[PDB]
């Protein structure tokens, strides 16, 4: 179905010398039976858990696909390149667990219009840019760790941040604002 | 004099005119009077006059050397696998002797020259593989002697040509795979008497199947697959007298299947699958001795004829998606060598035929979302060829065979939403390939045996909703590819162990609504890729271990449990407001706790 | 993409 092939697509894209993704057999009418996929009782994806998988290469766009997806669980592997904008296609999302990669590029603004997300954790990548405004509308966010990343810029203090402590905004290139030491120009 | 060749002069010529990276054409020494024993020439005649040329696979680069039409006696040339680039040139037809051409796997481009009809020699045109764009030519109708035409994997944009059907002497038709303009099948395809291969996938076909393709006597391969054709399945296709394969899938068909296909001896292979085709499948068709029916993702309805378990020739049968009742045939596998049974979403019933592994060749049994009632056959024990077992969400009932447990090469035993009763059984151990367990929402009794422990390779283990009971075998823990456990739903007693430190890959730990006793173990925090913890609805004691605050856990219930003391202060936030509930020691900055 | 020519594989 669309779902088990955007996930193929992804599975193309994606080095994998521990062969984790060995059971993501195309012909198969759904991902459900996949391994490290889990689907709802409607036979659609609501998780994917690829965390310490030693998985290297890049996000695809396709992921955008799986709409009633929850939980992305794609840290503690060497995965590379951008954060796909079409994630913000996920609207069902509830963790962004992207953490202890090699990720580039900017946080996609579109990462705002994830209404049901709670946890946003991309700390430990090489992420640059600004941290997008968006972010703060995001009245279900819990947990964010933006931490030990390469972003510069103002950090929100309104919204979900209102809540957020230094810790989760800690080791970045040039981060100004009241979290941070350093006032913003 | 006048039988004297400049062969090998005009084959250097070619040398020059393609770029050749790799050295394959070293052979071919200027000094040597005679082209004849150079690498891929043949001189098959008296003289020393070239009569073929084959450089496949050569990495040879460059346009295409139009110098060896000079070759007065050349009759076959390959150059398949190389790097030819630039349209095809139109002074080709100077090649007058050409029998066969391979330009296949090429990187030709441009419009198909039409001076090819022009060659009165060609028997075999293969331009597969390349970038061919346009119409194709209205020279190609004229074609004299050709039997084979492929111009499958090229980019030609043009409608599909009526007058292609105008060549009498074509057996092989192979179109598939191009971008053409929404076309029609032209009912002058009908007039292709000599034609053994209709090979038109992924051609952008729309309308209804010609009634004029029955006339294809001699047809061996029907493939019009992965198009958009709409209407019946043409009943003039029992005419087709030598078909073997009948390709139709993934169409807009409707209509019913046709009962003359049965009238189709020689018939051994159909899928007319992900059609809208209704009605009952016909008797007859199914009296044929078929080796593939695939009719899956249709609206057929009505019982599978009995007529399918004659043929001793069935390997592969898919009807799932169908609307589709009554039983399936009781001699079903016992006169053929079964490999594949998908039944799965149909409306069938009663008791799963004895002996589908008779001939020992089953791999995958699908019949999930059907009403098959009674016991798993016990032949099923001795079918060690099985791969795949999905079972589930039917009406079985009684204790699962003993061996059936232990089959070597099942990678997933489904018997999800059964009345399956009795245990597991210590023969279980032998499941060698066995990935993933679900038998969730059964009537499964007993303890787990400490066997499960020996499938190292086991990487679920889902068996919710079940009567099972006792503490968890220690051998669980060993278990280290293991990445869902959910036994919520049990009886299971006992206590946890530090061995859960074991369980490195263990990503959902869900022991929930069991009679679980003891601390959680400490050792619960040293689980890198758990994500997600249930251990509500049991007897766990004691402070909640400060490991869980290592954890990033996007799911937490302790809920309804005997816990006591102070909440670790990364657990005192509101998104844990009721993961902690109906544990009365409990006293954390929580508006619901003490 | 390009599969010879033959049955559809899909299974459950
Ligand atoms: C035009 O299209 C037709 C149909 O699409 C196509 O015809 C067929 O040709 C193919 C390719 O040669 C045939 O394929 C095979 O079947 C034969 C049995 O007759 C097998 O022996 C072959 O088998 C295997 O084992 C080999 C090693 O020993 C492997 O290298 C190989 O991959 C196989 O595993 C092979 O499977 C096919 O049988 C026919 N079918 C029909 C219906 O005629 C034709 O080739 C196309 N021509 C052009 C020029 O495009
Ligand atoms: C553990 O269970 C797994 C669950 O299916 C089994 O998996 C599959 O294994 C089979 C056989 O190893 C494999 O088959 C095919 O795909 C291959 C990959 O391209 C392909 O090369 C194969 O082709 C050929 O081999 C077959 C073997 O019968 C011959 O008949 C053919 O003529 C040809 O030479 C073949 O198409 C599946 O792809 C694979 N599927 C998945 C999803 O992994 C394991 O085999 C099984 N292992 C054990 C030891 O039990
Ligand atoms: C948190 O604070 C930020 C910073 O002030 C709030 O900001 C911003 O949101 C508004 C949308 O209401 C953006 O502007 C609008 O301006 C456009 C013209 O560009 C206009 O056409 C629209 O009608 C609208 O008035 C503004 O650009 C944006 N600021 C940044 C820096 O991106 C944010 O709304 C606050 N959080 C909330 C409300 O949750
Ligand atoms: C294409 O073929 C039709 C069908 O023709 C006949 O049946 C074939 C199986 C074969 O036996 C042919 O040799 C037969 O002629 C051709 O059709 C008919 O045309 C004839 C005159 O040639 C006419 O008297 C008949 O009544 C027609 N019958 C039918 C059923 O159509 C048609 O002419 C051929 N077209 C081309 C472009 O060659
Ligand atoms: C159908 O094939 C025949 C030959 O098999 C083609 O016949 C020719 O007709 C044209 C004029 O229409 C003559 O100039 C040629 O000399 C004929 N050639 C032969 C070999 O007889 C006929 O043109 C073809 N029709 C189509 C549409 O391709
Ligand atoms: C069955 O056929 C449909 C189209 O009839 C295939 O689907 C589409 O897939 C293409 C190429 O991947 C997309 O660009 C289109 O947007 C899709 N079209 C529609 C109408 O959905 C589908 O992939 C085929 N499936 C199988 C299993 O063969
Ligand atoms: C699969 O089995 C479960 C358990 O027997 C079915 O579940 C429940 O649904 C009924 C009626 O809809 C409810 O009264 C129960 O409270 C549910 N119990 C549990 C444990 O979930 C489920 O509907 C079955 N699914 C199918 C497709 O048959
Ligand atoms: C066809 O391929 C050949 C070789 O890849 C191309 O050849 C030439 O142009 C190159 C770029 O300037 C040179 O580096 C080569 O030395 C030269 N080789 C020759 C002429 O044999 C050629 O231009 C290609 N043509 C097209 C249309 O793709
Ligand atoms: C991640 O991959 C890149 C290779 O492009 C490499 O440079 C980097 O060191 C890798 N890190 C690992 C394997 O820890
Ligand atoms: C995150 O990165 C910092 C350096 O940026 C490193 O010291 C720390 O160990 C890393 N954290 C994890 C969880 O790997
Ligand atoms: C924990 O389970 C109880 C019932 O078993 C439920 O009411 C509660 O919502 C659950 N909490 C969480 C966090 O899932
Ligand atoms: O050479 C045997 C070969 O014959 C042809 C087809 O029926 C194939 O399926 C088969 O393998
Ligand atoms: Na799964
Ligand atoms: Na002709
Ligand atoms: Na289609």
């Amino acid at each position: 179905n669309l779902e088990g092939d955007a996930l193929h697509t992804l599975r193309v894209t994606l080095v994998d010398p521990n062969n984790v993704l060995q059971s993501w057999d195309p012909t198969l009418v759904n991902p459900c039976t996949w391994f490290h996929v889990t689907c709802n009782n409607e036979n659609s994806v609501i998780r994917v858990d690829l965390g310490n998988a030693e998985l290297s290469g890049h996000l695809v766009p396709e992921l955008g696909v799986l709409k009633n997806l929850q939980y992305l669980e794609l840290y503690s592997n060497n995965i590379t390149g951008p954060i796909p904008s079409n994630l913000g296609n996920l609207t069902n999302l509830v963790s962004l667990d992207l953490y202890l990669n090699s990720f580039s590029g900017p946080i996609p603004e579109s990462l705002g219009k994830l209404s049901k997300l709670r946890f946003l954790r991309l700390n430990n990548n090489s992420l640059t840019g600004s941290i997008p405004m968006s972010l703060t509308n995001i009245t279900t966010l819990q947990v964010l760790d933006l931490s030990n990343n390469r972003l510069s810029g103002s950090v929100p203090d309104n919204g979900s941040f209102s809540l957020f402590t230094p810790i989760s905004f800690a080791n970045n290139l040039d981060l100004c604002g009241p979290v941070t030491s350093h006032p913003c120009p | 004099s006048s039988m004297d060749n400049q062969d090998g002069f005009i084959l250097q010529q070619v040398k020059l005119s393609l770029d050749d990276p790799d050295s394959y054409l070293s052979s071919w020494n200027s000094n040597d009077a005679s082209p004849c024993r150079w690498s891929g020439v043949s001189c098959a005649g008296d003289f020393s006059s070239v009569t073929s040329v084959d450089l496949s696979s050569a990495n040879l680069a460059g346009p295409f050397p139009s110098v060896i039409c000079r070759l007065s006696n050349l009759a076959h040339l390959s150059l398949y696998n190389n790097s030819i680039n630039s349209t095809l040139p139109l002074n080709i037809a100077a090649c007058k002797s050409l029998q066969t051409l391979d330009l296949s796997q090429n990187l030709l481009t441009g419009e198909l020259p039409q001076t090819l009809a022009d060659i009165p020699t060609l028997v075999h045109l293969d331009l597969t593989g390349n970038n061919f764009s346009g119409d194709i030519p209205a020279s190609f109708g004229k074609f004299e002697n050709l039997e084979v035409l492929s111009l499958v994997y090229n980019l030609l944009d043009g409608t599909i040509p009526p007058f292609l059907g105008n060549i009498s002497t074509l057996k092989m038709l192979n179109l598939s795979y191009n971008p053409f303009s929404p076309s029609r099948i032209p009912p002058e395809f009908g007039n292709l008497t000599n034609l053994e291969v209709m090979w038109l996938t992924e051609c952008h076909l729309v309308g209804q199947i010609p009634d004029s393709l029955g006339q294809l006597s001699k047809l061996v391969d029907l493939d019009l697959a992965l198009n958009d054709l709409v209407g019946h399945i043409p009943p003039s296709l029992g005419g087709l007298t030598n078909v073997v394969q009948i390709e139709l899938y993934n169409n807009s068909l409707t209509g019913e299947i046709p009962p003359e296909l049965g009238n189709l001896k020689s018939l051994r292979l159909l899928d007319a699958s992900m059609n809208q085709l209704t009605g009952k499948i016909p008797d007859e068709l199914c009296r044929v001795p078929l080796e593939s029916l695939n009719l899956y993702e249709n609206n057929l309805e009505g019982e599978l004829p009995a007529s399918i378990a004659l043929s001793p020739n069935l390997y592969e049968i898919r009807i799932f998606g169908n609307r589709l009742t009554g039983g399936l045939p009781k001699d079903l596998g016992l006169n053929s060598p079964l490999r594949w049974l998908d039944v799965s979403e149909n409306e069938f019933s009663g008791d799963l035929p004895a002996d589908l592994c008779a001939k020992g060749e089953l791999e995958e049994l699908l019949i999930i979302h059907n009403s098959f009632s009674g016991v798993i056959p016990e032949s099923l024990a001795d079918c060690r060829s099985l791969t795949r077992i999905r079972l589930a969400y039917n009406r079985f009932s009684g204790s699962v065979p003993t061996g059936f447990w232990g089959l070597p090469h099942v990678n997933l035993l489904e018997l999800v939403n059964n009345s399956f009763s009795g245990e597991i059984s210590k023969s279980i151990g032998g499941a060698s390939n066995l990935s993933l367990l679900i038998l969730s929402n059964n009537e499964f009794t007993g303890s787990l045996p400490e066997e499960i422990g020996s499938l190292d390779n086991l990487n679920q283990l889902s068996a919710s909703g079940n009567k099972f009971s006792g503490s968890l075998p220690d051998s669980l823990m060993s278990l280290g590819e293991l990445g869902t456990l959910d036994l919520h739903g049990n009886q299971f007693s006992g206590e946890l162990t530090s061995g859960i430190k074991s369980w490195k890959k263990l990503n959902e730990l869900n022991l929930a609504d069991n009679e679980f006793t003891g601390k959680i173990p400490d050792e619960i925090g040293s689980l890198s890729v758990l994500n997600y913890l249930d251990l509500s609805g049991n007897m766990f004691s004691g402070k909640i271990p400060v490991s869980l605050q290592s954890l990033k856990l996007n799911q937490l219930n302790l809920s309804y449990n005997r816990l006591s003391g102070d909440l670790p202060p990364s657990l005192a936030k509101d998104m844990y407001k009721n993961s902690f509930i109906g544990n009365p020691g409990l006293c954390g900055d929580i508006k619901g706790l003490c | 993409r390009l599969v010879p020519s033959g049955p559809n594989p899909l299974h459950n």
